RNA sequence: UUGCU
RNA sequence: AGAGAAAUCAAGG
């Protein structure tokens, strides 16, 4: 069962597995975040240090789940 | 006649544009045909065109179609490309180019009178004519060969298809007369030794120590480098001289080393090789006959550190120790919601079972988090908690030893180490009591040691959800006081009529919801199948004592006797005998 | 016990859910299931006369006896022939339309089955590997072992697939083919298809002893398909069914028109004793045949239907790994003929590993078709209340003008459920004869309560899979409970404290984690709830994303919403997921 | 390496 | 030893 391995996995020195990648540094400060498998570190590294997207594809992927929030929030 | 779906005005209108009744089953093909007419009907009901008595001929396109009905739309393929085709099923679904050609306003008309033309064939049985003049014959699609045959008639008296020759009829049997339940039945108690505390912890003996606050390591480097250890008690099963492989954990974590050597000891701790050493004995010593093998319970009766122990896990505390994130708040729903969780969290929350309920937590997930590789060494899991200001909180050690596991309900062996406050010879038969000294202080540590599963620590990693029940028995109490007062109060504080020790006194709702998670504790730890087999067949006899109060009457089949399906569940768990002894203590008849 | 029983502002039965330690570990099944399984397979020959002769009923082929010899007093294996045609006509009649939706199913939906849906089923024990196998993978063996056999390509249709195994045991001999190369004859591949894998009921709860379950062989499961895909389709239609909806409504109508004026009411809620140990194959396979017959259904049809129920009274039942046996203090597993034991009657009947036995049945074969078999009993003009059964499980209303009049339908319930091989547990049913007061699958109901109370508690940690998915996954079960009762306000919001906080511990949000030491150190402030930010899902906002009910309520700003979202970034490249692609919808390395 | 009240 | 409950674990190589 997975939700069985799940502290286990997460804990582990390199839990998450990444395709291979450049803009990613192997050490940002003082921490290793590559060997691919990563680090549980990276994800939260690139949501302050990654590279931003433009503000449509923000809007299209948000799209379907945001109407359902306006419905909430106008009824 | 003319169905009740079909209008009339359709009906006369192909009553001579074909010969109906110069047909096979020509009413049948009527109803079908007025069917496709009134698609176009709601088709063109604002374009469309109609050559009904191609068949409609769109006018903004301009393509013409010719509505068909199929009993299968992933059947569909181009009948022509004279006139391009709709398919729709009998039910009133489209096909995916259905809904290119139309929209939204053809497509439902078109559905739901095909849903109530569905009711009509349903209701007057004709489910078969219908196919068979919407489509062609289905022919055989499965036929049984002569050798297949004769195979599946070997262990039967009938034919593939039985034809039994007897009349259908249904005899008359002579029962049995159905008897009162006027009494609640008593539910047996056993007699024996009382039952030992063989749960994987201490339970409301559990104690800690203050320790300055740091990491584990930090802790464990304190306590280990400046107490002392003697015991004062010791234990056949767990024998004293295994406090080396305490101290030699307690060392070796302290220095960043959570996994150790083998050492001599590790052997009785661990049970090592003792697989081999029981078989070689009872091979030995083996004579006589085989034989069946006949296991045996060895019947306990009802321990009395039961109820002092429910009395310890009801005891207030200092601090909260259900720190658990409070959820946002958007709708008047919510904040009544979080209300009612936050006035829970504040009666249950300062009490020594709650505590407890957090070192089980602890030290369940540290114990599970060192069992998911295979270790021919010991690992130290402490159980360390840390109050608000910091300071950590030691409750104990559990050492884990050797373990292959393959299977997720083998046992692995551990050695545990608690700190307890007052010890009970009867109640730890199997503990070993240390003396403990840090810094003046008195404590007392027990070692015991014991196998338990990977898949029963999982459970205990998250034993947090035993405040669900309690919670919903609270919860139920303030919403019914505010459903016959109109006016929801967090703050109602009604009293709890019981039976307590055979007599009916009130108590408070807030003491009452203490030690049902007491009590839910309990049985949560000491849940085995005598447990659930005890609860099951508790719920009909405390369904029968709810009706016997509001005075309704119960009765019973001819060989009913609904309390031998619980006392055969009553062997040795001593919360199953507390909450058999409840049961007697309550009146068995209600006037 | 008289902590669970309140006197005041509560009923005993708002208190049925703290008569359940499902918090604690489930029972687990240990060692050798032969003893069980032997057990299982000699009741029904105890229980097939009023004295307990095994050595007679073993000659028994179908298993239908004379009224005199059902058994009153006790359980009553085998059935009626002649109650069974009257019965299931009784069935007929009533609920008509309900079966004229059977008959469409028939004619529509039967020929478009696919038997690609036989790879979502159980453990499937492999006739050529001679081990357990995942059903998708026994499946497609079986499959490829038609088509050598057979020289010809299979059809999607799960029809083609029946065709297919009633052609390949016409062959003389069949082989594999792959190396393997293994080779079977037509006895070989007929004992594969009356062999049922048995194996331990593992995580039962509500039990002291450990039961069993079998399932069946891939060459019949097709054709065990069909007839419970049938009757999935009446028990969805008749109303004194409660398998459909889940829901569970059908006890709901019926307790808010309990209110009757000037009538003796009755509520007799209780359970099957032997269900699985008294239900003789040819009882369903008789009424399925009555009613495909009375339908008008064409005689293939009619073979079709009787073919599955016609292996498994030729069943070979797995007895397993061997009885224990005991000299000292050592254990030892023998098969059943090597010593004498408690079960030496069915020794004439042992098949090598497996043995065979005409009567019976086990848990997990025919779950659909048995409730069938309980609800046509029920059809007599002597039984005019209404009856609710889900396989071992059954409440009925009695609505009488007098005392003595609801005895006689009491008794009559019993009495017609033994015709067919049905036999109540006498410990187990309880009869309140003021009407208001009854439970039926986890369901306690008391005047307009209906109170739903979960037999499993929903899991309060996160799934494993990544944050995003676990978030949705775990708020989403949380819903589920709400929606169906089984929670409420307070226990619903409870859910999400306790769900919460071991969701972010799980991915180190808690305390002082490596992945937090990074944040606090690096100024990455917790923007999201497995970063460690307040939980931002709300009681009323349970199927809403976090990231996106973060964006309106201003939690998440632009700037980091723009780079969590890029579809280009290396971190990532109810049962479906409303999960935004973001940079923590990764994957666990493997 | 080690921090859920 | 112990865990445990109708028979297993206390590795298997």
């Amino acid at each position: 069962a997975p939700q069985m391995r799940l502290v286990y996995s997460v804990r582990k020195p390199w839990p998450i597995s990444m395709t291979p990648s450049k803009e990613i540094p192997l050490v940002f400060n003082g921490t290793k975040l590559k060997d691919t498998r990563a680090n549980i570190v990276v994800p939260d590294y690139w949501s302050k240090y990654g590279s931003q997207t433009s503000l449509e594809v923000v809007n299209a992927i948000l799209y379907a789940e945001d109407l359902k929030v306006q419905r909430f929030f106008s009824t | 006649d003319r169905p009740d779906h079909i209008d009339s005005r359709v009906w006369e209108l192909s009553e001579t544009q074909e010969d109906w009744i110069t047909q096979v089953h020509g009413h049948v093909r009527r109803v079908v045909e007025c069917w496709k007419y009134t698609i176009c009907c709601l088709i063109s009901n604002m374009q469309y065109d109609v050559f009904k008595w191609p068949d409609l001929y769109d006018n903004e396109r301009a393509v013409a179609y010719k509505v068909l009905l199929v009993s299968d739309l992933s059947d569909h393929s181009p009948t022509s490309g004279i006139y391009h085709d709709l398919a729709f099923n009998l039910e009133g679904e489209a096909e995916e180019s259905c809904a290119l050609v139309l929209r939204g306003s053809q497509l439902q008309d078109i559905k739901g009178f095909l849903c109530r033309a569905l009711e009509w064939v349903v209701s007057n049985n004709l489910t078969q004519e219908v196919v068979e003049t919407i489509s062609g014959e289905a022919k055989l699609q499965f036929s049984v060969g002569t050798t297949f045959r004769t195979l599946l008639k070997r262990d039967t008296d009938w034919d593939v298809i039985p034809t039994p020759r007897v009349e259908p009829n249904v005899p008359r049997i002579e029962g049995r007369r159905w008897t009162q339940m006027k009494k609640l039945p008593l539910l047996k108690e056993k007699e024996g030794p009382p039952s030992p505390w063989r749960a994987l912890l201490l339970g409301a003996d559990s104690e800690y120590i203050v320790c300055p606050p740091g990491t584990d390591q930090e802790a464990i480097s304190w306590i280990h480098s400046q107490s002392e250890i003697e015991c004062i008690r010791e234990s056949k099963s767990t024998p004293a001289s295994v406090i080396t492989c305490l101290t030699s954990s307690l060392q070796s974590f302290a220095e960043g080393n959570p996994v150790r050597s083998r050492i001599h000891e590790d052997i009785i701790a661990f049970g090592i090789n003792k697989k081999q050493e029981k078989k070689q004995s009872a091979s030995s010593s083996a004579s006589g006959e085989w034989k069946r093998a006949e296991y045996q319970v060895e019947e306990m009766s009802l321990p009395p550190w039961v109820e002092e122990e429910m009395v310890l896990l009801r005891s207030d505390q200092e601090d909260n120790w259900i720190e658990l994130e409070k959820n946002a708040i958007y709708t008047e729903v919510d904040g009544v919601a979080e209300g009612l969780v936050d006035k829970y969290i504040e009666i249950v929350g300062r009490t020594k079972v709650a505590s407890v309920i957090e070192k089980w937590q602890i030290a369940a997930t540290r114990t599970f988090s060192q069992l998911h590789t295979d270790r021919s060494r010991i690992t130290a899991c402490p159980i360390i908690t840390r109050d608000p200001s910091g300071n950590c909180q030691f409750w104990g050690m559990v050492l884990l030893g050797p373990h292959h596991v393959k299977r997720d309900t083998d046992n692995a062996p551990l050695l545990i180490a608690e700190i307890m406050g007052e010890d009970t010879e009867e109640k730890y038969p199997k503990h070993s009591v240390f003396s403990l000294k840090v810094e003046e202080k008195q404590f007392l540590l027990s070692l015991k040691i014991t196998s338990f599963s990977r898949n029963k620590l999982y459970t205990f990693s998250n034993i947090r959800r035993v405040l669900i029940q309690p919670a919903s028995i609270y919860s139920q109490v303030v919403l019914s006081r505010a459903a016959e007062n109109n006016s929801l109060n967090l703050e109602v504080n009604p009293e709890i009529q019981l039976y307590l020790e055979g007599a009916q006194r009130g108590m408070t709702l807030y003491q009452w919801v203490r030690m049902i998670l007491c009590l839910e504790f309990l049985m949560a730890i000491y849940n085995n199948p005598q447990m659930e087999g005890f609860l099951a067949n508790m719920r009909r006899l405390h369904m029968s004592r709810h009706a016997m109060m509001e005075r309704r009457q119960v009765f019973l089949p001819f060989g009913s006797r609904p309390e031998d399906k619980v006392n055969e569940c009553i062997i040795n768990n001593p919360i199953v005998a507390y909450l058999a002894k409840g049961w007697n203590s309550m009146p068995n008849v209600y006037y | 016990m008289n902590l669970f029983t309140p006197l005041s502002e509560i009923n005993p039965t708002t208190t049925q859910e703290l008569l359940y330690a499902y918090t604690g570990p489930a029972p687990v099944a240990y060692g050798t299931r032969t003893r069980a399984v032997l057990e299982n397979i000699i009741r029904p020959y105890q229980y097939f006369y009023k004295e307990p002769n095994v050595q007679r009923a073993l000659d028994i082929k179908t298993g239908c006896k004379e009224p005199e010899d059902i058994n009153v007093e006790g359980p009553s294996s085998g059935f009626h022939t002649a109650s069974v045609l009257k019965l299931a006509d009784n069935f007929f009649r009533k609920y008509r339309p309900a079966m004229e939706k059977l008959k469409y199913w028939i004619l529509v939906k039967l020929p478009k089955l696919k038997y690609a849906e036989l790879s979502k089923g159980r453990q499937t024990y492999s006739f050529i590997h001679k081990r357990n196998l995942p059903a998708p993978i026994a499946l497609e063996e079986t499959v490829e072992f038609l088509e050598q056999n057979l020289r010809r390509k299979i059809g999607p249709t799960l029809l083609s697939y029946c065709q297919a195994i009633a052609d390949v045991m016409e062959l003389d001999e069949t082989t594999y083919e792959g190396t393997y190369t293994i080779k079977f004859s037509r006895e070989e591949l007929w004992d594969q298809m009356r062999t049922l894998n048995t194996m331990w009921k593992h995580l039962e709860r509500g039990r002291l002893n450990r039961r069993t379950i079998a399932t069946p062989s891939m060459l019949i499961r097709g054709f065990v398909k069909i007839v419970e895909d049938a009757a999935k389709e009446i028990l969805e239609n008749v109303p004194t069914s409660g398998v459909p909806v889940g829901g569970e409504e059908k006890l709901a109508k019926l307790a808010s028109k309990q209110t009757f004026h000037t009538a003796v009411t009755g509520e007799l809620s209780g359970d099957q004793e032997k269900f699985n140990e008294c239900l003789d194959p040819d009882a369903m396979r008789l009424m399925w045949t009555v009613f495909l017959r009375k339908l008008g259904c064409p005689d293939w049809i009619m073979e079709l239907f009787n073919i599955p129920f016609m292996v498994f009274k030729s069943k070979l039942a797995d007895m397993g790994e061997g009885l224990v046996y005991t000299k000292g203090k050592l254990t030892d597993r023998k098969p059943l003929g090597e010593m004498p034991s408690e079960f030496d009657d069915l020794v004439r009947n042992v098949v090598g590993n497996s043995i065979s036995c005409r009567l019976g049945m086990f848990m997990g074969m025919y779950n659909l078709t048995s409730t069938l078999l309980a609800l046509i009993s029920i059809e007599r003009e002597e039984l005019t209340g209404s009856h609710v059964e889900s396989s071992d499980d059954f409440i009925h209303f009695f609505n009488c003008k007098t005392h003595e009049e609801m005895f006689k339908q009491a008794e009559t319930l019993r009495l017609t459920l033994k015709l067919v091989g049905i036999n109540m547990s006498p410990s187990k049913c309880i009869l309140i004869s003021p009407a208001g007061i009854g439970e039926f699958n986890s369901k306690f109901h008391h005047r307009d309560f209906v109170g739903n109370v979960a037999t499993e508690l929903p899991a309060l940690v996160p799934n494993g899979t990544n944050p995003m998915t676990d978030l949705a996954m775990g708020l989403n079960v949380i819903k589920h409970s709400v929606n169906t009762g089984q929670m409420n306000l307070c226990t619903g919001a409870l859910a999400m404290r306790i769900f919460n906080h071991a969701y972010k511990y799980a991915y180190m949000a808690l305390g002082v984690t490596r992945r937090t030491r990074f944040m606090e150190e690096n100024a990455i402030t917790p923007l999201l709830t497995n970063q460690g930010a307040s939980p931002v899902h709300s009681f009323s906002t349970m199927h809403l994303d976090e990231v996106a009910l973060r964006r309106h309520l201003g939690l998440l700003d632009e700037e980091t919403l723009r780079r969590i979202l890029n579809p280009n970034n290396p971190v990532t490249q109810i049962m479906e997921d409303y999960s935004v692609p973001s940079c923590f919808k990764y994957t666990l390395s493997r």
